[PDB]
């Protein structure tokens, strides 16, 4: 009825009007690269890692923000698409610090993983790097903000999910910095979820700091009992010890967040 | 009335001060039409 | 009688008859010069007639991109939904080398205030916000005085110009940001947020300022609309080449004898413009190194191209550049072209909003590279690296500021590559 | 010095006193009414600029005042203050001198203007004179490119400068007079220095060229 037909790599898919080019690719099984897009946050379109070619169109479109149109053929593996990804990944890593050994995100980092899969294998950056000062937003979330990639997921989450307008960007240009501006704490019953949505090690768990690595944890899918909601969780263990608690997506209960008492 | 094209007639702005712009906006308010309303006092309302 | 040589505009056909501030900018004189004349009769013919007049004139946007104004204004001309409609007048005026809008606002303020009313009536808007940069304080106050004079005379407000159409003109001032000249980033600044451009879609004629249908138009594009409706759509198209019609304001600056603002016909040869109105290049036409034909964003062109280049949208596109704002920047052979363009990259680095990755990181990167080329502290291989770094910024950003930082670099590499490499040898020899 | 995080000081803390004067509260009322009902956040920029014209700079307490009256979250007012360069977040001198050194002003020797001012006032770019009268900084294009080189002191442009025209401007400001803005050469605005090449005839009057039925 109201469905429109679009093609993903020449393959027909029927989508509701208003579907984004990124969501059309989901239905054929293709996951577009992303950093700023989150399905449970508002669309931003600032990282530019989802840029994709549309056949017979000269300029690439941001897949996360662009609605599809009837008859569009999305080329996700095209030469124009792949070169867009290498360029953007090249910019994202230009000022990123060489911290992977000392960074808790190492081994479960979307910057590391998407660099391996869609980025170049080497650097041609021959300049100095940006160093940003760190900000104390409380006892539960550690900030190494030199690692931030300015996706504003923390900002959009804190505004829209947690109903707290304390995070924002200050300055502009290469010196635009995420934070609170003043010395303030982002203490909320849901504050600890910015750790998960931060795709990099800019925001990490202080209690969990330095203890383990992602590859060595055993995952046990269990239930939270700190309240009567019944949040689905993952218990990470290593050598018979509980290391941390993570949310497990359950749409009809906790979605993909947990409270800080659970975490 | 003479077409004297030899003087700069934009000399008024040399007397403006700190609140010239916002004072004019205050006088202009009596003329504006009623503003439209979205319906709520703010998006947070 | 298709005209073949364009230029030599006569003062009868000029629009900004008070461009130089030698008459009375207040309402009394402006009415003596033909402003606010039969504005009622214009507004009673309706939104269709006015738009057709603009479409016929071949008027294209005077703010940089250069889009056909009549077609652009026609998107607003649609049935309402319940939301107000607005006209945003882009008086940010921040493109380096560009200062045409400054003169309109302070010396022909009533040409703008009428264009807001005529343009607003064409699109069906209820009011016009005029965004003006916060540095232009004296110009903003002159504009406020003119808007008061028009209000007291019944020309704008309830039953404007004795027509039954209600219209307000608001003047809002910025706070320092070249990026607020970008049409969506302007809208965001009027809403009280950081001037960060929006992605499109949705287009402003769907969801604009306050979430309402909106057209953003340049000061010069709006300030000539009442005249095109008066003297006619066909009269305007009789100037300039086909598809590049009208008379244009020109800023000549740099290494000319007499830097000046002037109005001249479109398609005027660039050599004629510099010699005739600006007094020619400092030291004669043989001292000319390169010319930036329309503000910082446009690529430079070398002296060989300047000989026979016509100043219109299509001619300058052939030369791998653009008319842009028509801000002509002149550099003579004493100029350091590398240092000249490196300072533009330092400007774009300072004006990027920081929102999106290719410009937040890419423009700052190109700035660091262009700084070393100035001292020669590089290798010839980095030049093709800098070329590819720019091509990754271009077309991959949210707004066109990212484009505007790549094009200056590409122009320097395109026409002065030997100059870049030559400096690298000297640095190597000294440090050997 | 271009820091975008606030650290409380005895002179700039949340309890530092700031309140709009009763006259400036009326001006805000007209500012706010320019925008649709339900979109008061549109007034953040003008109200902050008003807070800066009353105080001369924006202390953190002034920002919280703007957030309160407009009912905007304080962070969203901190973002605007840092984003726009006209807002001063440290004390600036009575006369804030801004020299455009972008390319079109650089090609007409704006460095001579910058060197002339630095030597006269005995400061370097970004500093404030010991007695607090002057603050020198560079800036980007100020939309006065044909009249380059040019500087803005407070809200006034002084254009077509020469390294002695500016040193006269500064002498007057020290004395207490405020010199008249505009070009300091023999032209009044942007016209060609050689007495006009256009618009020399008398302007035509109403009804010239009007089409058939207009
Ligand atoms: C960085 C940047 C700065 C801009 N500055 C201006 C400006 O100062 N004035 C202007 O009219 N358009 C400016 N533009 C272009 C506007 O986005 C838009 O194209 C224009 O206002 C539309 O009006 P027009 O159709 O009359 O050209 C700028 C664009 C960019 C990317
Ligand atoms: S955020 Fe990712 S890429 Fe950056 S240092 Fe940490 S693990 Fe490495
Ligand atoms: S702190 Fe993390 S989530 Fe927030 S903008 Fe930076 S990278 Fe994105
Ligand atoms: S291209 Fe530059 S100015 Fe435009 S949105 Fe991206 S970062 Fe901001
Ligand atoms: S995921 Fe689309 S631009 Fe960030
Ligand atoms: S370059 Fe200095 S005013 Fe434009
Ligand atoms: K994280």
């Amino acid at each position: 009825s109201n469905l429109i037909e679009v093609f993903v790599d020449g393959q027909s898919v029927m989508v509701e009007p208003g579907t984004t080019v990124l969501q059309a690719c989901e239905k054929v099984g293709m996951q577009i690269p992303r950093f700023c897009y989150h399905e449970r946050l508002s669309v931003a379109g600032n990282c530019r890692m989802c840029l994709v070619e549309i056949e017979k169109a000269p300029k690439v479109v941001a897949a996360c923000a662009m609605p599809v149109m009837k008859g569009w053929n999305i080329l996700t593996n095209s030469e124009k698409t792949k070169k867009a990804r290498e360029g953007v990944m090249e910019f994202l890593l230009a000022n990123h610090p060489l911290d992977c050994p000392i960074c808790d995100q190492g081994g479960e980092c979307d910057l590391q993983d998407q660099s391996m899969m869609f980025g170049s294998d080497r650097s041609r950056f021959l300049e100095g790097k940006r160093a940003v000062e760190d900000k104390n937003i409380g006892p539960l979330v550690k900030t190494i903000m030199t690692r931030c990639i300015q996706c504003t997921r923390c900002i959009r989450f804190a505004s829209e999910i947690a109903g707290v307008d304390d995070l924002g960007t200050t300055g502009r240009g290469n010196d635009m910095q995420v934070g609170t501006y003043i010395e303030k704490m982002f203490m909320s019953e849901l504050s600890g979820n910015i750790i998960d949505i931060c795709p990099v090690g800019a925001l990490t768990s202080k209690p969990y700091a330095f203890t383990a690595r992602p590859w060595e944890t055993r995952k046990t899918e269990s239930i939270d009992v700190m309240d009567a909601v019944g949040s689905n969780i993952v218990v990470s263990t290593r050598t018979g010890e509980v290391m941390r608690i993570l949310p497990r997506m359950h749409e009809d209960i906790n979605e993909e967040w947990i409270s800080d008492k659970t975490r | 009335e003479p077409f004297d094209n030899t003087t700069y007639k934009n000399l008024q702005h040399h007397d403006y001060s700190t609140y010239t712009f916002l004072d004019l906006n205050l006088d202009l308010s009596k003329f504006r039409m009623p503003q439209p309303s979205s319906g709520r006092e703010s998006p947070r309302h | 009688p298709k005209k073949t040589s364009f230029g030599s505009l006569k003062d009868e056909d000029r629009i900004f008859t008070n461009l130089y501030g030698r008459h009375d900018w207040r309402l009394k004189g402006a009415q003596s010069r033909g402003d606010w004349y039969k504005t009622k009769e214009i507004l009673l013919k309706g939104p269709d007639w006015i738009l057709g007049e603009v479409k016929t004139s071949g008027l294209r946007g005077r703010g940089g991109a250069g889009f056909p104004t009549g077609l652009k204004w026609s998107f607003m001309n649609k049935p309402s939904d319940g939301r107000p409609k607005y006209l945003v007048v882009n008086a940010d005026e921040g493109e380096p080398g560009t200062c045409k809008d400054r003169e309109i606002i302070r010396h022909d303020p009533h040409k703008l205030v009428e264009g807001c009313l005529v343009g607003g009536r064409a699109m069906g808007a209820r009011a016009a916000y005029i965004y003006i940069r916060g540095e232009f304080y004296n110009e903003a106050s002159n504009l406020q005085v003119a808007i008061r004079e028009a209000y007291e005379a019944g020309l704008i407000g309830k039953n404007a110009c004795g027509s039954g159409y209600d219209f307000d003109v608001f003047v809002v001032r910025g706070a320092g940001a070249y990026i607020c000249g970008e049409e969506t980033a302007l809208i965001e600044s009027i809403e009280g947020k950081q001037g960060k451009p929006r992605l499109k879609p949705p287009f402003p004629a769907d969801v604009g300022v306050f979430g309402c249908p909106t057209t953003v138009a340049n000061v010069e594009t709006v300030a000539v609309s009442p005249t095109i409706c008066r003297r006619g759509g066909a009269w305007f198209a009789s100037f300039g080449r086909e598809r590049n019609s009208g008379t244009k304001l020109f800023n000549i600056s740099g290494h000319v004898n007499n830097p000046c603002t002037v109005e001249e016909e479109m398609s005027v040869p660039l050599k004629e413009l510099i010699e005739k109105h600006a007094g020619g290049v400092t030291g004669g036409w043989d001292n000319l190194l390169a010319v930036i034909p329309g503000g910082s964003s446009t690529p430079l062109i070398p002296k060989s191209v300047c000989e026979t280049v016509l100043m219109d949208f299509d001619a300058l596109i052939q030369a791998q550049t653009g008319l842009g704002t028509a801000a002509v920047i002149v550099m003579d052979r004493s100029t350091d072209i590398v240092k000249a363009i490196a300072r533009l990259i330092e400007f774009y680095k300072h004006e990027s909003c920081g929102q999106c990755t290719p410009c937040r990181e890419g423009v700052d990167w190109m700035n660091k590279v262009m700084a070393r080329f100035v001292r020669g502290d590089a290798r010839p291989a980095e030049i093709d690296s800098l070329w590819e770094i720019s091509k990754q910024i271009e077309g991959h950003t949210i707004c066109a500021l990212g484009d505007g930082a790549a094009w200056p670099v590409q122009g320097l590499i395109r026409h002065f590559r030997p100059e870049l490499e030559e400096r690298m040898q000297q640095f190597a020899q000294q440090h050997q | 010095g271009a820091l975008f995080v606030h650290r409380d000081t005895p002179e700039n803390n949340p309890e530092t006193p700031f309140d709009f004067t009763p006259e400036n509260y009326k001006r805000i009322e007209a500012i706010v009414k320019n925008y649709p009902e339900g979109h008061k956040a549109a007034a953040v920029l003008p109200v902050l600029d008003l807070a800066q014209r009353q105080n001369g700079w924006l202390p953190i307490s002034a920002m919280n005042k703007v957030a309160e009256i407009l009912q905007v979250p304080p962070m969203r007012v901190y973002e605007v203050a840092t984003f726009y360069t006209m807002y001063n977040r440290k004390p600036v001198g009575k006369y804030h001198i801004q020299v455009c050194t972008t390319t079109p002003c650089m090609l007409r020797n704006s460095d001579s203007i910058l060197e002339a001012i630095q030597k006269k006032l005995g400061i370097k770019v970004g500093e404030t004179t010991p007695d607090k009268l002057f603050t020198l900084i560079e800036v980007e294009c100020l939309g006065a490119c044909v009249n380059a080189p040019m500087v803005q002191i407070n809200d006034n442009y002084y254009e077509d400068l020469t390294p002695k025209d500016i040193e006269e401007i500064i002498d007057e400001l020290k004395a207490g007079k405020i010199p008249k803005p505009g070009p300091r050469s023999g032209r009044f605005s942007c016209e060609p220095a050689g007495g006009l090449t256009s618009l020399t005839e008398p302007p035509k009057g109403p009804g010239f060229g009007v089409q058939a039925g207009l």
